[PDB]
């Protein structure tokens, strides 16, 4: 008779209408993303025409204060690293042997490789530890560095461009509204882009064991 | 090859007689290697055009003529936007059937869908062509009759049906 063809079936054209939704909804999200753009070019424009040249000349001070927040991020996880490097440290040297702490800390003038066989095993742990512990201090210090650098640059170039910054503001600020905008409507196409793909997944996964249930009655129907 | 902006299903329906595969076969690409009609009941085969800017991917669902132990006919027709009643011109018995065909439309198939009835060298002339057109105008729908050697009204044929049916789709994506 028949065994598995109407629930495929059905599955099958339940997924047309699935498919043909999620594109109208996808579609949808294109149009908005479209007329979002649009409107943001136009507006920024006309805001360029009533502010004047100061934004052109005021585009360094935004760029230098972006990657002054740049150098605060990346600073900001260097110091984190750095905290976490100390408390391996110290969570290292929980194996005690206070006087080999202090031989470690006191001096490392000529720590003598060959004493270690003769103390702590566990005092190799402890020194890397310490090593990946300067080395994050390294970091540190080196990152804080730069985000000094882009905070002092910035400022100067602040000072510098006072007047533009100050008339150019509205710009960069309705631009950046506009962005985060534009990059939510982005993110919303996307997912409905994954949605559709997703639903044609199943249209085609259906056909496919649809015409396997067809090849498997071809080699029943062979054994004549 | 996945890239399309809707998805429309056209049943083929009709007599057995007719032997919708062959003027079939010349312009649908069929999804699978085998007979699809002896195994599963149905064959599916798809074709794509273009209407008015956007692309139109219809899947044709083929036959299901040996009616005999098909109790799948719920499924067959359900979703299904696009309708072709098949009929030859050498044979009044298959005219004469399209109106059975018909009453299994209204009962298993959408009251919204687009129907188009089509008419298919040795014979001469059993349906005359003004007969089923009228028939086709009072039944509220669209007819167009074509051979297998001049293939070229069949093409006319889809490409009406699947304008039409993108018509209507259309028309109700301009009312939210």
């Amino acid at each position: 008779v028949d065994p598995r063809i109407q629930g495929e079936l059905e599955k099958l054209n339940q997924s047309t209408d699935d498919i043909n939704r999620r594109e109208t909804e996808l579609e949808d999200a294109r149009q908005k993303f479209r007329s979002v753009l649009v409107e943001a070019t136009v507006k920024l424009d006309e805001l360029v025409k009533k502010i004047g040249k100061a934004v052109e000349d005021s585009k360094p001070y935004w760029e230098a204060r972006r990657v002054a927040r740049q150098a605060q991020l990346e600073a900001q996880k260097a110091t984190q690293d750095f905290q976490r490097a100390t408390e391996v440290l110290r969570a290292a040297k929980e194996t005690i042997s206070l006087a080999e702490q202090r031989l470690l800390e006191d001096d490392k003038r000529q720590f003598d490789s060959a004493w270690q066989e003769m103390l702590n095993h566990a005092t190799q742990r402890v020194m890397e530890a310490e090593q990946t512990k300067t080395r994050s201090e390294l970091v540190h210090k080196e990152t804080a560095a730069r985000y000094n650098a882009a905070m002092g640059r910035m400022r100067q170039l602040e000072k510098k461009l006072k007047r533009a910054i100050n008339k150019s503001k509205p710009y960069f600020e309705l631009k950046a509204k506009y962005y985060v905008q534009l990059e939510q409507l982005k993110k919303t196409v996307d997912d409905l882009q994954a949605k559709l793909t997703l639903a044609k997944g199943e249209y085609k996964m259906a056909l496919k064991n649809l015409e396997m249930i067809s090849d498997e009655i071809h080699e029943r129907r062979r054994s004549s | 090859d996945d890239e399309y902006d809707y998805l429309f299903k056209v049943v083929l329906i009709g007599d057995s007689g007719v032997g919708k595969s062959n003027l079939l076969s010349r312009f649908t690409r069929n999804e699978f290697n085998l007979e699809s009609k002896s195994t599963i009941g149905v064959e599916f085969a798809t074709r794509s055009i273009q209407v008015d800017g956007k692309t139109i991917k219809a899947q044709i669902w083929d036959t299901a003529g040996l009616e005999r132990y098909r109790a799948i006919t719920s499924a067959y027709y359900r979703g299904a936007v696009g309708a072709l009643l098949v009929y030859d011109i050498a044979k009044h018995l298959t005219y004469e059937n399209v109106e059975r065909w018909l009453k299994e439309l209204r009962d298993h198939a959408d009251s919204n869908i687009v129907i188009m009835l089509v008419g298919n060298l040795r014979h001469l002339r059993a349906v005359p062509t003004d007969e089923a057109r009228a028939f086709a105008e009072k039944n509220g729908l669209s007819f167009i009759e074509t051979s297998a050697l001049d293939s070229t009204n069949v093409e006319a044929a889809f490409q009406t049906i699947l304008t039409e049916i993108y018509r209507i789709v259309s028309q109700k994506q301009m009312s939210d």
